[PDB]
RNA sequence: AGCGGCGAGCGAACGGGGAGCAGCCCAGAGCCUGAAUCAGUGUGUGUGUUAGUGGAAGCGUCUGGAAAGGCGCGCGAUACAGGGUGACAGCCCCGUACACAAAAAUGCACAUGCUGUGAGCUCGAUGAGUAGGGCGGGACACGUGGUAUCCUGUCUGAAUAUGGGGGGACCAUCCUCCAAGGCUAAAUACUCCUGACUGACCGAUAGUGAACCAGUACCGUGAGGGAAAGGCGAAAAGAACCCCGGCGAGGGGAGUGAAAAAGAACCUGAAACCGUGUACGUACAAGCAGUGGGAGCACGCUUAGGCGUGUGACUGCGUACCUUUUGUAUAAUGGGUCAGCGACUUAUAUUCUGUAGCAAGGUUAACCGAAUAGGGGAGCCGAAGGGAAACCGAGUCUUAACUGG
């Protein structure tokens, strides 16, 4: 499936 | 022109039109080519991805998995997917108009008497239905790759050279360019060959 | 009528292969790096048959030049008093001359002397 | 004159275009749609008309005219025709017979076109008036 | 199939005899009080269709 | 033609050419005999169907493991369709053309008994909550529009042969048919299944998902999804026996075989990838790794002359490919590599070009024909245009008319 890293929110959302 | 027989040793006459016209191979490969697509069956087919079995499920969600998008598992670039224009039973055959069905046919039959590889006879015929009668009378006339056309559908000579694969026997009516060009000799008979002029005119 | 393209494929790639021959690694083995390479090959051979006539003009004049100051006079000067003197031997012979016969280019330059003086 | 001794004419059998197979033929890549665009999507392209939004010509011009059944039903007849109605007599199922005319049409007229060299009867047409010289100096005769 | 005309092209096109296409003007059909005679004169015959629409015409109609 | 936010689009009929042809009964009484025509049940004659029988004609020699192949010489053919046999067979085998065969069951077309049914003639009758109408919808190519016609959810409602319906709003004249009961073969549509034949259809990533014990293994609670996997050899003659080894796995001899460079992990055996040996280079040397020049070394040499092959010290130049961009070495995109697959096709219609036929003509479609022939000219395009149209016609329209346009 896919990593958690790339699930969260705090690390993806890093730019906005 | 005029038609020298060899078995009676005299002499018939044909039209100018029919017998004397010049080789115009553009019309002959056409009436040619097309005879070979009318003998086309054309049966054939393959499936498309709306017939491959299989369902319609996306094999995995669109973003996410890392892998290159894919929404059908019939898709025409995987393995065992459908073809991508595949092909359906398909009609083959061309038009010929009549007229140039006719030139090609005087065409063929003068080239034939330009290059003497027509013989006319007065009779032709068997009297019994014997394979091996047909060999030897064949082999008297020194004839091996021949097309013997004559007036009258006769049984004993259909019989008689149904099994001789170089040799054909066909009625007035039923010639085709085809066999005229691809028989190495053609042996009218005088009832053909009033019977062609007249059909061709 | 199906086509299958293993016959044709394995021929194409098995001639760029044999054109990639003594390249190091896979631009001597596979094929995609090969091909890249095969191309580069041809256009650097290209631009150095141009690169050829001039390097090899270049070491010509170093050559005709030491000679000529052997024999004391300038490349410049000497060629000036060739063409003054109307002698039309070139660069390559000439160079040739000032390795192999240095009393004939001690006559060249003398020549040469000559006409400028 | 074999089956492997003939050969089309010159000229005749052009070969057609394959779209990308390849720098050198010249139709590789995007094979002669440009680069993107409605036009170089597969599919792509606009209907019959269509003017990037402007109103069509065939919209902003205005309608006229109605449509003659009683035009649909009539015809004109050459007068190279008019020699070539067998009997002599020229009448509407005659030349219908001959095949000049289509069966529904009832109302015929015979127009100067054409030659006529031969004496015909005219009835139950109307003739124009160079038609009407022309088969009178003929030596033909115009019925009502 | 047959291709199929476009019926509004149909209605408001008509072919000639060399092959062109005959049109009723734009600008007929009211505010003709405020229009000039001069102008009205003038739109009241049929044209033809120019150089620069001639290919969509024919385009529309393939059966004319 | 028409319908159409008159848009996108939808799209007839009249009439013409063919395939196929078939008409009747009740709404009711009388003379008459049960008569035509249909169903079941039997009985005979053909034709089949379900098992089958006969079915022609070749030897020698050379290569070869093997002959069907090469060479020479014969024979059959109403049989040279096809398959097999140690390599490609008309004459070795199974077959094929052809000629036959049914105790038993059954299909069809006839003919003939029984049962049920009634024909022929005369007179009479002519389908009522129906046609039509108001309101709401639907079907007709017809989207309520000037809308005919058909169907009916609701509300009404005739005439009834001296009558009624239709002829695209509606009225009058004329024409043509008789609703409110029903039955009817053929031409037509399809193929889970059966037999034969065919293929410019595929050949193990193809063709069915499935050539193989495949809707299997596996996955999901379940509906459901759904694979991979063909080949020794001609014949198993599938390796007796001996040696190393754990009474192994694996191997080497021996043996079979034409071949074990076919040993069951088996025809051929590519590339990536991994090694062993030989020649050359490389431990003071900087970068798309090549290219131009180039010494030395090693090996072949056949004019003893230099050449050829492998390497490449040193050296000038030299920042990959695709894409997308004004512009990429770009630190923008894509790609770990190999092998196989993967993307402008097909049908119908229309315009232009080339070429071929015929030429003021050209050409047929469906269908008939066993017929790629021939018939079929129904039609379509062209030889005449102008006008919105009637209409006129080498002219026409505009206009009262054009010097005109
Ligand atoms: N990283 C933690 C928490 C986690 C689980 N799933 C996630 C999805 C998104 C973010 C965090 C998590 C784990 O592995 O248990
Ligand atoms: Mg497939
Ligand atoms: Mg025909
Ligand atoms: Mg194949
Ligand atoms: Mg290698
Ligand atoms: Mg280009
Ligand atoms: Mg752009
Ligand atoms: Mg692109
Ligand atoms: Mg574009
Ligand atoms: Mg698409
Ligand atoms: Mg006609
Ligand atoms: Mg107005
Ligand atoms: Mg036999
Ligand atoms: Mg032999
Ligand atoms: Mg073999
Ligand atoms: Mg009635
Ligand atoms: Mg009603
Ligand atoms: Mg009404
Ligand atoms: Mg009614
Ligand atoms: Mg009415
Ligand atoms: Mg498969
Ligand atoms: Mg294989
Ligand atoms: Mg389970
Ligand atoms: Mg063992
Ligand atoms: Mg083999
Ligand atoms: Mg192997
Ligand atoms: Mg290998
Ligand atoms: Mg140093
Ligand atoms: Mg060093
Ligand atoms: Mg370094
Ligand atoms: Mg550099
Ligand atoms: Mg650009
Ligand atoms: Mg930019
Ligand atoms: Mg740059
Ligand atoms: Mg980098
Ligand atoms: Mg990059
Ligand atoms: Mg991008
Ligand atoms: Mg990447
Ligand atoms: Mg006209």
């Amino acid at each position: 499936t896919s990593k958690w890293f790339n699930i969260d929110n705090k690390i993806v959302d890093h730019r906005p | 022109m005029e038609l020298v027989l060899k078995d009676a040793q005299s002499a018939l006459t044909v039209s100018e039109t029919t017998f004397g016209r010049d080789f115009n191979e553009a019309l002959v490969h056409q009436v040619v080519v097309a005879y070979a697509a009318g003998a086309r069956q054309g049966t054939r087919a393959q499936k498309t991805r709306a017939e491959v079995t299989g369902s319609g499920k996306k094999p995995w969600r669109q973003k996410g998995t890392g892998r290159a998008r894919s929404g059908s598992i019939k898709s025409p670039i995987w393995r065992s997917g459908g073809v991508t224009f595949a092909a359906r039973p398909q009609d083959h055959s061309q038009k010929v108009n009549k007229k140039m069905y006719r030139g090609a046919l005087k065409s063929i039959l003068s080239e034939l008497v330009r290059q003497d590889r027509l013989i006319v006879v007065e009779k032709f015929s068997v009297e019994a239905p014997k394979t091996k009668l047909l060999a030897q009378k064949l082999k008297d006339m020194a004839l091996e790759d021949v097309l013997i056309i004559t007036g009258e559908l006769d049984e004993n000579l259909f019989l008689a050279a149904r099994n001789l694969h170089k040799v054909d026997v066909r009625d007035a009516t039923g010639i085709d360019p085809v066999s005229l060009i691809a028989f190495d000799k053609v042996v009218m008979t005088a009832d053909a060959v009033k019977q062609v002029e007249e059909m061709l005119a | 009528a199906r086509v299958k393209r293993g016959v044709i494929a394995r021929a194409r790639h098995k001639k760029i292969l044999k054109q990639a021959k003594g390249y190091y690694g896979a631009r001597s083995r596979v094929y995609r790096v090969a091909f890249q390479a095969v191309i580069k090959a041809g256009q650097y051979a290209y631009r150095d048959r141009r690169q050829r006539k001039r390097q090899f003009r270049q070491l010509w004049i170093a050559r005709i030049n030491a000679a000529a100051r052997q024999n004391g006079i300038s490349y410049s000067k000497f060629i000036n008093g060739l063409k003054k003197a109307s002698v039309e031997i070139d660069r390559k012979i000439l160079a040739d001359i000032a390795v192999f016969d240095k009393v004939a280019f001690t006559a060249l330059v003398e020549k040469a002397k000559a006409a400028l003086a | 004159m074999r089956l492997n001794t003939l050969s089309p004419a010159e000229g005749s059998k052009k070969a057609g275009k394959r779209l990308g197979r390849g720098i050198g033929s010249g139709l590789g890549k995007t094979g002669g749609r440009g680069h993107k665009g409605q036009k170089s999507r597969s599919g792509g392209g606009v209907r019959r008309g269509f003017e990037g939004g402007q109103m069509p010509l065939y919209r902003r011009l205005p309608k006229f005219g109605f449509t003659s059944r009683k035009a649909a039903i009539t015809a004109e007849i050459r007068l190279s025709d008019l020699a070539k109605v067998e009997g002599g007599v020229v009448d509407l199922n005659t030349l219908k017979a001959a095949n000049i005319i289509g069966i529904q049409i009832e109302f015929a007229k015979v127009i100067l076109a054409g030659e006529v060299t031969t004496p015909v009867t005219v009835r139950g047409l109307r003739v124009t008036k160079g038609a009407r010289a022309a088969i009178e100096a003929a030596g033909g005769k115009i019925e009502e | 199939p047959k291709i199929k005309t476009v019926r509004g092209a149909a209605k408001r096109f008509k072919k000639t005899g060399k092959g062109g296409f005959k049109h009723k003007h734009a600008n007929l059909r009211h505010i003709l009080t405020k229009k000039a005679t001069k102008r009205k004169r003038h739109l009241r015959p049929k044209a033809m269709v120019s150089k620069g629409d001639l290919g969509l015409v024919i385009a529309c109609l393939p059966y004319a």
